[PDB]
């Protein structure tokens, strides 16, 4: 019953350990409880993200047993729970909230292989909110020198608009 | 031109951004006090993660060439004044050029696949034979003694020398029992001696034979092999002046 | 990876929710196959693999995944077929051929195609002990056609790089299986096995092969049998040394029993044939047996058995016997130099170790050696030693001490020059080691004698100039022998804490300075790794890819060790280094060496100044980053030594000005400093001035100047003699005794004339 | 900027001062910004561990040298703010007197902005003297 | 001189002998270059007499006396 609240930094050896937050539930309420009753309110969002990364990462010293925030397209539409970036970069899609928080923090992180093409949808089509956010970021001057992405996104948007029946 | 500093927040290059982030992590580790690994490996992994491939392979080559067991000098003046490090770097550059030719042969094999005029077969000798069959499978004019499975022995030896596969060269020499003259022992000694020790009298005899007879044959590979064995002149060109 | 049935089920449902297209679900089948394999659904995994192939066929990654799945399942034929399909598609990854060869070796197929595939996989990957054992077993089950290819591959690997211990053992086993003792001897006679003879199984196989060759050639008398027996005895000694260095007691006792049996068997070789080199060989065997007995006795003493003195006395007697063993002289016959050079090197190393151990055990009293000789060198002492070693087993006639009734041994004290020569001869073959250098420094510090580290470093390291160099670079030109000696002295001073404590807390008598085979990490693992990286960088033998990390670590730790960036070392070690450098510069007369030592001392004072300023603020020195010094904040200095450190820095600057050329500045500094060392420096300055004046012709003015200089030197020597009569600490503070002072005073008096006596102005 | 300074600081002194010091001085006098790089200020607070401070030490002396260079060049308000951040009442009062001395000779009626600048500088100096230890007697 | 002012171990003695041999060879090639072209007599701030005297002193200290390398009563060969 205690496994829900305090939750010290995760440390596993090779036995059977299952603690921290929620213990294999929904990532939304998991992160909610993590922000509520885990770290003290003096901590920041960056510290909470680093703690969650050290929690669901395999670099803690053994085997993780938590969950990873999956990109929600409908009802938890990602790939597995509790996977370090080294095991996610193969093909597993990363989170969107973590990417947004990292972009708000500093724009000095890698963005070429990040940013999933899915605009919170199970299908990769419809680049509405994604294009809106990208244009807002380009106007606020926070992206990077890479015109190929903008070109392919504009081409895909023009194709979708000419398919649905729009010109202007 | 270059990636100059943009006024405030704007848009820079992903390569420079990743390099600055890795330098920031290096400075953080320095401030912490723990011993840092090496920024070269971090730059290599960043170039491999990035979408760029040409500069990534270039930096991979630079890292593999700099990872030679050499003493770190202080300045270019000291490096050019020291003589041992110069010849050591020259030997390492020759070894890495042989390795790069082997990698280029492997890439050509991967491009030619398997079912295309005897494709690449696992094993160094088999890969060299497949590359020879892809390049020139027909018997080149100027053949001496016999052949190995109908393949030019001189061209095979030249390809083995250019690739640097000394074990494959030893296998070729062992396979060419009656398909060659009485220089199989000399070839074996030249392969087994890293400092090239195959008797000074035998070397002088081979040089004299090359200067007397082997000077106008129609086999450029055989001519180059005999020249390399006999150690004659400083530069012997036959048909390599063609963007290679 | 916390995975269960419901976990895989919800993973599958979340992946299904992440795909709104049938072809997208089929493309994501490369993960669905793994999920079904984890959930134990082989048919569903195969269906997902087929669905992923139907949308993206002919790809190496999918074929490799399918082959790995089939291999983990058990379908060896299906895995081989998938790997063959991937190879004929694109043979970019040799892992397919490696796994094909592994499956063929596990299935044990005797066929020419299997032999060719194994040869191709061996040409691809020459390493990996697993695939090496697999291909070895396959080519041994084959026959001679496969053994020829195996021998060719082994020769190619040996030419490319030094082979492995297990590789050589398997090769010798395959040789013995087909009975090729001549070929085995010809392969083992290469000198490249002196560093690989560190495997017990390999050495035992070599011994067995040599014994079989001797039994087969029992009929010919040549130097080959003698050198083979010498190599056998060397391998046995190496096995005993390895067992003693290991953390086992039963294995060490078994190796000691085997060595005793080998010695008993070789005792007849002296009376047999070719006794010339065999006498020196038997002497070396006796010395090695004594060394092993002493090592086992010290190991039992560390493990606590009986009385420390009753265990030291037999060990000291064994060391004395090994020292009294006749040294290797000239060789009347030749042909066994390959088997005699290493024996002579080991004998010199044993002599040096025995001399150092005897000196450290005798400390300053030389009567303990004679006491041990008169006490424990009897038959009762030998029986007690045997009962302590072998637990009263075997017999008495197994060793030379039991074969010949040794009752009294001649007394002998090791000489300093002989010990230095033995240590040099040992280091010439040891190529230097951090632990050995630290042990030597600790022994010399306990004996209270300046260790000759310069010759040792010049022998075990490339010769570098000792002039003014940098200190923030890992280049061997900056890493000087003086800096290496300073680091070694620091390591010895840090390790001296363990020798001072523990031993004295347990008992007033304790065997100090443990030998090499039973030596643990007395310093620090960080310093050990740093020294290993420095040695690798200076020898140019690191692995390609790790040399960059090694040199970066060295460059990072150099600024913290030599105090160049932000650090936090202790002031005591810095003061000790500065004092040692100043003492060495004052002792040596080399101008460049003295200038370099003075520059190092000035840099140390400049780096200590902030530590002194922090101490003056009533703040202790924090702990240094990375464990490298045994002294912490508890060994901090007080505020009373500030004036002493200031006076030391002042006299150091005065010596710097004197060695530079500022004669008047050095004179006024030595006059302002109220040190007897300063007074002696002024006296030496006056004496050298008088000497350089007298060296030239003295017409009249120069004669008067020389007379005035002689009067000044006589007054200074009179005041020095008065100070020495007031306090007899002059001879202890200065390295020159009072005999030379009295001699130079009498010389100055005679040069001045017969108008004054001793102690005259 | 800090990534380049990490390499510029490796060079020792070359004909007075250092190239790294000259470069950072030029950059700070061309940027004129330190609320997050060197430290924020409420009204007369102390210094804060900035970006360069979290990697390099001697920040107080660096800021003092930068403010001295700015004063020698021709900066007043920014140099005063930098010295107030570095906590130096002696130098603050010295620069205040040095900037108010030449304006005393001319008129002091509200006609431009120099009078408002000297008034706000005097207010900052007096509040710094009230909240904390002032200068010498 | 600085080495002889202190002790003389085996390594120091070998280094001193090597330095003396190098100095003898340097004086020999100095004499050769001086006998070559007369520009050395102008570009040399030290006369050849002192060089020959120092070479003879070095040879006498080494112990050699043959004419195969740096003779006695002549500089060149």
């Amino acid at each position: 019953v205690f496994c829900l609240l305090s939750g010290t930094p995760v440390w596993r050896s090779s036995d059977n350990r299952s603690i921290n937050v929620c213990s294999q539930l929904d990532w939304k309420r998991t992160l909610g409880i993590h922000l509520w009753y885990m770290l003290p309110p003096t901590a920041t969002v960056a510290q909470a993200l680093h703690m969650y990364e050290q929690a669901f990462q395999e670099q803690e010293g053994g085997e993780p047993y938590a969950c990873y925030p999956l990109p929600p397209y409908l009802e938890d539409c990602g790939f597995s729970f509790g996977d370090d970036p080294s095991a996610k970069f193969i093909s597993l899609q990363r989170d969107v909230c973590v990417h947004l928080l990292k972009l708000y923090s500093e724009r000095q992180y890698d963005l070429c292989q990040l940013l999933d093409p899915s605009s919170a949808t199970p299908d990769p089509l419809d680049y509405r909110l994604s294009w809106h956010m990208w244009m807002v970021l380009q106007a606020l001057n926070y992206t990077h020198l890479s015109g190929h992405r903008q070109g392919m996104l504009h081409a895909s948007y023009a194709a979708q608009l000419e398919n649905v029946g729009l010109w202007e | 031109i270059s990636e100059s500093g943009a006024p405030g927040r704007s848009s820079l290059d992903n390569v420079e951004m990743a390099y600055a982030r890795q330098m920031y992590m290096y400075n953080e580790k320095v401030v912490s006090g723990h011993l840092q690994p090496s920024l070269v490996d971090l730059c290599t992994e960043a170039a491999e993660r990035l979408d760029d491939k040409n500069v990534s392979d270039l930096w991979v080559m630079v890292k593999q060439m700099t990872d030679v067991p050499l003493i770190p000098a202080s300045d270019t003046l000291k490096s050019r004044c020291s003589g041992q490090m110069q010849m050591a770097f020259v030997r390492q550059a020759l070894n890495y050029l042989e390795q790069s030719y082997k990698n280029y042969t492997l890439i050509s094999v991967f491009a030619n696949l398997q079912q295309a005029q005897l494709g690449g077969v696992p094993g160094t000798y088999n890969l060299v034979r497949s590359f020879l069959n892809i390049r020139l499978p027909t018997p080149i004019p100027g053949l001496q003694d016999g052949e190995i499975e109908g393949y030019p022995v001189w061209a095979l030896i030249y390809y083995c020398m250019r690739c640097g596969d000394l074990m494959a060269a030893q296998q070729v020499v062992n396979r060419a029992q009656h398909q060659l003259g009485d220089f199989k022992n000399c070839f074996q000694e030249y392969i087994h001696n890293k400092d090239r020790r195959l008797s000074p009298t035998t070397e002088n005899k081979l040089r004299l034979h090359y200067r007397r007879a082997v000077r106008a044959s129609t086999d450029p590979y055989k001519r180059a092999v005999y020249c390399i064995i006999g150690r004659c002149d400083v530069s012997d060109n036959h048909s390599e002046v063609a963007d290679k | 990876m916390r995975r269960s049935k419901a976990e895989i089920q919800r993973y599958v449902e979340n992946a299904q929710n992440s795909a709104s297209s049938p072809r997208e679900k089929s493309m994501k089948g490369f993960l669905f196959a793994r999920l079904y394999y984890e959930a134990k659904e082989y048919e569903l995994a195969k269906r997902s693999v087929s669905s992923y192939i139907s949308v993206q066929e002919r790809d190496p990654k999918a074929h490799r995944f399918l082959g790995q799945l089939f291999e983990i399942e058990g379908n060896v034929e299906k895995a081989v077929g998938c790997y063959k399909r991937s190879l004929e598609l694109n043979p970019t990854q040799k892992d397919l051929t490696l796994r094909i060869a592994e499956l063929i070796c596990t299935l044990n197929i005797k066929d020419g195609r299997a032999e060719y595939w194994v040869e191709r996989a061996s040409k691809l990957f020459p390493g990996s002990p697993e695939i090496y054992r697999l291909k070895e077993q396959l080519l041994s089950s084959q026959g001679e056609a496969g053994w020829n290819q195996l021998f060719d591959l082994i020769q190619a690997e040996l030419f490319a790089r030094p082979n492995d211990v297990y590789v050589n053992l398997k090769l010798v086993d395959l040789f013995l299986s087909n009975q090729r003792l001549e070929e085995a001897v010809l392969h083992c006679l290469k000198p490249e096995r002196r560093a690989l003879r560190t495997d017990i199984e390999w050495c035992s196989c070599v011994v067995r092969v040599f014994k079989e060759y001797l039994a087969s050639k029992q009929g010919q008398k040549n130097t080959n049998m003698r050198m083979i027996t010498k190599e056998l005895l060397l391998a046995q000694c190496d096995v005993v040394f390895l067992t003693l260095s290991k953390k086992d007691v039963q294995k060490s006792k078994e190796a000691l029993e085997r060595f005793d049996q080998a010695l008993l068997s070789v005792k007849q070789s002296v009376s047999g044939t070719d006794a010339s080199d065999l006498s020196v060989t038997f002497y070396e065997m006796r010395g090695h047996y004594y060394m092993h007995a002493g090592t086992l006795l010290l190991k039992m003493a560390q493990s606590c058995e009986v009385q420390w003195k009753a265990l030291i006395e037999p060990a000291a007697l064994c060391y004395l016997l090994a020292y009294q063993v006749p040294k290797p002289k000239s060789k009347p016959v030749k042909g066994d130099d390959n088997g005699q050079g290493f024996l002579e090197e080991l004998a010199f190393d044993r002599q040096s170790k025995s001399g150092h151990l005897l000196l450290t055990l005798s400390h300053g009293k030389q009567n303990f050696i004679s006491e041990i000789i008169e006490t424990f060198a009897n038959q009762c002492g030998q029986s007690i030693l045997l009962k302590f070693l072998f637990e009263d087993n075997l017999s008495m006639q197994d060793s030379f001490m039991g074969s010949d009734d040794i009752s009294y041994v001649e007394n002998r004290v090791p000489d300093l020059s002989e010990l230095s020569q033995h240590d040099n001869g040992s280091l010439r073959i040891h190529n230097g080691d951090l632990q050995h250098l630290t042990w030597l420094g600790l022994q010399w510090h306990f004996l209270s004698t300046l260790p000759p580290l310069r010759k040792w470093l010049k022998q075990i390291f490339p010769r570098v100039p000792q002039e003014t160099s940098r200190l923030e670079s890992n280049i061997p030109e900056s890493i000087c022998l003086l800096d290496l000696e300073v680091f070694l002295l620091a390591v010895v001073q840090t390790s001296y804490l363990q020798l001072q404590d523990n031993n004295t807390t347990a008992d007033p008598n304790r065997p100090r300075c443990l030998p090499l085979p039973i030596c643990k990490q007395l310093f620090t693992d960080r310093q050990r790794s740093w020294w290993d990286a420095v040695y690798s960088l200076i020898t140019k033998k690191a692995l390609p890819g790790t040399s960059a990390k090694l040199r970066s670590v060295i460059q990072h730790d150099l600024t913290t060790l030599r105090a160049q960036e932000k650090h936090g070392l202790q002031p005591a070690v810095l003061v000790n280094w500065a004092r040692g450098l100043h003492k060495t510069g004052y002792s040596l007369n080399s101008f460049y060496d003295q200038k370099e030592y003075m520059g190092r001392c000035v840099h140390y004072w400049k780096k200590l100044l902030p530590l002194l300023d922090l101490v003056k603020q009533k703040k202790s020195i924090p702990e240094p980053v990375d464990p490298l010094f045994k002294h912490f904040h508890n060994k901090d200095i007080k505020v009373s030594e500030v004036k002493d450190l200031e006076d030391e820095a002042c006299i150091a600057f005065a010596t710097l000005d004197l060695v530079d050329g500022k004669t008047e500045d050095a004179i006024i500094a030595f006059e302002s400093v109220k040190n007897v060392v300063a007074y002696w420096n002024l006296a030496l300055i006056y004496q050298r001035k008088a000497e350089e004046i007298e060296n030239d012709c003295l017409p009249a003015e120069e004669q008067e100047e020389f007379q005035e200089c002689l009067l000044k030197c006589k007054g200074f020597l009179k005041m020095i003699c008065d100070e020495y009569s007031a306090y007899p600490s002059i001879a202890t503070s200065l390295p020159v005794p009072v005999e030379t002072v009295f001699e130079m005073l009498d010389s100055v008096k005679q040069s001045l004339g017969e108008a004054m006596d001793d102690h005259s102005p | 900027a800090l990534q380049y300074f990490y390499f510029l600081r490796n060079e020792k002194d070359n004909q007075g001062e250092s190239m790294f010091l000259r470069c950072v001085s030029e950059l700070v006098i061309e940027s004129r910004e330190f609320d997050m790089l060197l430290g924020k200020l409420e009204k007369d607070g102390s210094r804060k561990p900035g970006a360069i401070d979290k990697f390099t030490r001697d920040t107080k002396t660096i800021i003092n040298k930068v403010a001295s260079v700015a004063e020698n060049k021709g900066l007043f308000e920014e140099a005063a703010k930098l010295y107030d951040l570095a906590k130096n009442p002696d130098k603050v009062l010295e620069l205040t007197n040095k900037l108010l001395s030449p304006v005393v000779s001319q008129i002091s009626a509200p006609q431009s902005n120099r009078e408002r600048l000297k008034n706000m500088a005097l207010a900052i100096a007096e509040r710094y003297k009230s909240q904390g230890v002032s200068a010498e007697k | 001189e600085e080495i002889e002012n202190d002790c003389l171990p085996a390594e120091e003695q070998e280094e001193f002998q090597e330095c003396l041999l190098k100095c003898k060879g340097f004086l020999k090639m100095i004499c050769d270059e001086y006998s070559a072209y007369p520009s050395i007599a102008t570009s040399l701030p030290v006369p050849v007499e002192t060089v020959f005297e120092m070479l003879d002193s070095v040879k006498q200290s080494l112990g050699e006396a043959m004419d195969d390398h740096s003779p006695a009563f002549m500089e060149n060969h």
